[PDB]
């Protein structure tokens, strides 16, 4: 079924260790959506975004 | 840094640049005139008052 299904594609990223991650999160209707830009990284390498 | 390229357009070398930055050495200089005849009663002592 589908709740036995659950640690056959969960093949490991279920008991990772949980860290905190700085992120900008906004909310759109219910979701909330997190935003980035990783701008900074391409411009110390002077890469084209 | 720079960003290892996936494609093979050309290595993606590593990059180091040597600069050299000269320094300003600035001179400021004012003047203060001080008339001699306070300076013959700073080297006298005075005993009256």
């Amino acid at each position: 079924s589908t709740k036995s299904d659950l640690p056959a594609v969960a093949a490991g990223v279920e008991d990772q260790p949980r860290v905190p991650i700085s992120a900008a999160v906004i909310k759109l209707g219910n979701h909330a959506v997190a935003v980035e830009s990783l701008q900074k990284m391409y411009n110390d390498t002077q890469s084209p975004y | 840094p720079t960003i290892a390229h996936g494609d093979g357009r050309r290595p993606s070398k590593q990059r180091t640049f040597i600069v050299v930055k000269n320094c300003h050495k600035h001179h400021i200089s004012t003047e203060m005139e001080l008339s001699m005849l306070d300076l013959e009663i700073l080297h006298s002592i005075p005993e009256t008052p």
